[PDB]
């Protein structure tokens, strides 16, 4: 469950097991995962690091 | 901050920074697009504060800037100025005009009450300012950032003579070198978690920069994601 | 060096009160915090109380929670330490420590002060009566004599006996009080010295007796027998 | 709380010799432990603090291991200086249990005691009291029995003993043996003798002396 490996989510894990995310973002592929929803969501890199 | 690198343009982009009777005193994080966190003895009593984002050289214009005043000053009730400088030390600032988000602005994500508690077990945190470089030295001309392990508590308060409370956290590395500093202090302490950066700490104080058996305490937003949430939302 | 100097002890009814000074000296009183330890027979060392280098933090043994108040004075160095209710298991010898290194609450001690001893009884306070032990034929053995002090019927503990205001140490002994049938102590305290220096030199005990303020000298002349 | 417990209670040894104290707690204090050496008559002197680490001053014969809930103190070569007892603390909670403590005791050759004896002075039998004190001096082993003889007969319940504590030069003893009776009851008496036997005394020592003659 959400004990060993944070229940396969990657934010939020709730047992009822179901995964969650912050705002901003939404259940990737209906799977254990977040993808952004907005086109700025928050706490990411969004430019270009090169060099 | 002492033993930083130099910030990539937008690598952090939450970043704020402060300016009033100093310019570039102290640093602040993106709640949304109205709403800035800072530590709470940055900003005191009748305060003329202006807070710029998007910012990486301060005597530089890479037109990234978005300039804003604040309009309504938030600290905790339980801070006290004249029992402890550091015992709650977290504040909001109210900006005149709602920011608009970009690649060069962006708002840190805020788990709930229990998260981050969790995200702060992980042991590694980011912390990043505009402050001095060296202990009563020269102040950072570009954005500093710094890779810093959380170090437990009983370590902690056998290290120095004033207390350390619950709400507050140390970090940092054993031989010195590596540390935040003044001008820091306000700004985020963020861990990375699958790329996304949850907010976990604020710079707080320290006993000088950078040495040997002392080591840089933050401020525990845990206790006050409820209290930020509410008063941030929209 | 590192100074600390107790006082304020004695010897006080179940119920009453004390306050006892620790005075520092030779270090920065405001980089370290301070605890008062107790020594009791029975038990042995034990924490009593503790304060931070601002009286910020408090901590307290939960014999003595709601009892004990610890407070101390950073501009005249000194901590003291407020006993109320007192008990007769509050009975020890109370010593005042200072945390090592970074002078943190959390951290142990590395110079401890004299201690100031606190005896919680009804009986009343006596003080001594000393007499001498004469040295004479049957006090010698061969070119070495034997010479001392007797100190009889006192309450409470202690007494201290010092020689020839204290320029008299090799070769004393002052042994530890018992306690006779009447509840009051006696000790004797000796001393070797050179038979053929018995008549030419002087040998006088100095015996103190703080709760009593007792403080006698007694001349130890040759018993010619 | 955290109950700490030394080993062994107390334990006696020859000089040059190793020492090994032990002190366990019930719990798990990291490294968060303290060795401190009383002296009799004397104030707790830091030692080593930090399981391991030595306090400036301290000689090199000290030593400090442990960690977890196990810790040894060891004294290299030991010295008769060394005659205390030692303490070990923990300071990972705020209570900062104690331990026992370990007296350590120091062997040395069998040496006999010298015998003395003191009349009971003027000014005491005038106050209706006489003490006689029966004196041991530097005397080793500790274990030494002293019968008091009044007129060449045995009395028993009116002395009281009392032993000093291990030199801190030579390692021996010292005994008082105090026989107190009234003024009344000295005057119905004459001879007043203390015998003393020990391991160094091929036959038992007497000291006494004649009340009047003294
Ligand atoms: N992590 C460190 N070692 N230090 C953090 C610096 C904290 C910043 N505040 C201060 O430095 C205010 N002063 C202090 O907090 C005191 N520790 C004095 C040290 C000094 O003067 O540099 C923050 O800007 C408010
Ligand atoms: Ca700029």
């Amino acid at each position: 469950t959400c004990n060993i490996k944070n229940g396969r989510c990657e934010q939020f894990c709730k047992n009822s097991v179901v995964c969650s995310c912050t705002e901003g973002y939404r259940l990737a592929e209906n799977q254990k995962s977040c993808e952004p929803a907005v086109p700025f969501p928050c706490g990411r890199v969004s430019v270009s690091q090169t060099s | 901050v002492v033993g930083g690198e130099d910030a990539k343009p937008g690598q952090f982009p939450w970043q704020v920074v402060l300016n009033g009777k100093v310019d570039a005193f102290c640093g602040g994080s993106i709640v949304n697009e109205k709403w800035i966190v800072t530590a709470a003895h940055c900003v005191e009593t009748g305060v003329k504060i202006t807070v710029v984002a998007g910012e990486h050289n301060i005597e530089e214009t890479e037109h990234t800037e978005q300039k804003r005043n604040v309009i309504r000053i938030i600290p905790h009730h339980n801070y006290n100025a004249a029992i402890n400088k550091y015992n709650h030390d977290i504040a909001l600032l109210e900006l005149d005009e709602p920011l608009v988000l970009n690649s060069y602005v962006t708002p840190i994500c805020i788990a709930d009450k229990e998260y981050t508690n969790i995200f702060l077990k992980f042991g590694s945190g980011y912390v990043s300012g505009w402050g001095r470089v060296f202990h009563k030295g020269r102040s950072a001309l570009v954005l500093q950032y710094l890779r810093v392990p959380l170090v437990d508590r009983a370590t902690c308060l056998r290290s120095t003579k004033f207390t350390i409370y619950n709400n507050m956290f140390c970090a940092g590395f054993h031989e010195g070198g590596r540390d935040s500093c003044q001008g820091d202090s306000g700004g985020p302490h963020v861990t990375e978690v699958e790329g996304t950066s949850f907010l976990t700490g604020i710079i707080s104080w320290g006993e000088e920069c950078a040495m040997k058996g002392k080591y840089g305490i933050y401020t525990k937003v845990s206790r006050y994601v409820n209290w930020i949430k509410e008063k941030t939302k929209l | 060096e590192v100074q600390l100097v107790e006082s304020g002890g004695g010897l006080v009814q179940p119920g009453r009160s004390l306050r006892l000074s620790c005075a520092a000296s030779g270090f920065i009183f405001d980089d370290y915090a301070m605890h008062w330890v107790r020594q009791v027979p029975g038990k042995g060392l034990e924490w009593v109380s503790g304060i931070s280098w601002n009286s910020d933090n408090i901590g307290y043994v939960d014999s003595v929670k709601g009892r004990f108040t610890i407070s101390r004075d950073n501009a005249k160095n000194s901590l003291y330490l407020q006993m109320n209710s007192l008990r007769i298991e509050d009975t020890a010898l109370y010593y005042c420590a200072k945390a090592f290194g970074s002078g943190s609450y959390y951290n142990g001690f590395d110079y401890w002060g004299q201690g100031a001893l606190v005896t919680v009884s009804s009986a009343s306070t006596k003080g001594p009566s000393v007499f001498p032990l004469a040295p004479s034929s049957k006090s010698t053995s061969g070119g070495t004599a034997a010479l001392g002090c007797l100190v009889k019927d006192y309450f409470p503990e202690p007494v201290t006996v010092s020689w020839n205001s204290g320029a008299l140490t090799s070769g004393v002994h002052t042994f530890p009080a018992v306690l006779q049938s009447s509840g009051l102590y006696s000790l004797s305290s000796v001393v070797t010295v050179p038979s053929s220096s018995l008549g030419t030199q002087t040998y006088i005990c100095n015996v103190n007796h703080k709760p009593s303020n007792t403080k006698v000298d007694k001349r130890v002349e040759p018993k010619s027998c | 709380d955290i109950q700490m417990t030394q080993s062994p209670s107390t334990l006696s040894a020859s000089a040059g010799d190793r020492v090994t104290i032990s002190c366990r707690a019930s719990q798990s204090i990291s490294s968060w432990l303290a060795w401190y050496q009383q002296k009799p008559g004397k104030a707790p002197k830091l030692l080593i603090y930090k399981a391991s680490s030595l306090e400036s001053g301290v000689p090199s014969r000290f030593s400090g291991s442990g960690s977890g809930t196990e810790f040894t103190l060891t004294i290299s070569s030991l010295q008769p200086d060394d005659f205390a007892t030692y303490y070990c603390q923990e300071y990972n909670s705020y209570i900062r249990t104690f331990g026992q403590g370990t007296k350590v005791e120091i062997k040395r050759t069998v040496a006999a005691p010298s015998v003395f004896i003191f009349p009971p002075s003027d000014e005491q039998l005038k106050s209706g009291t006489a003490s006689v004190v029966c004196l041991l001096n530097n005397f080793y082993p500790r274990e030494a029995k002293v019968q008091w003889k009044v007129d060449n007969a045995l009395q028993s319940g009116n002395s009281q003993e009392s032993v000093t504590e291990q030199d801190s030069k030579d390692s021996t003893y010292s005994l008082s043996s105090t026989l107190t009776l009234s003024k009344a009851d000295y005057e119905k008496h004459k001879v007043y003798a203390c015998e003393v036997t020990h391991q160094g005394l091929s036959s038992p020592v007497t000291k006494s002396f004649n009340r009047g003659e003294c």
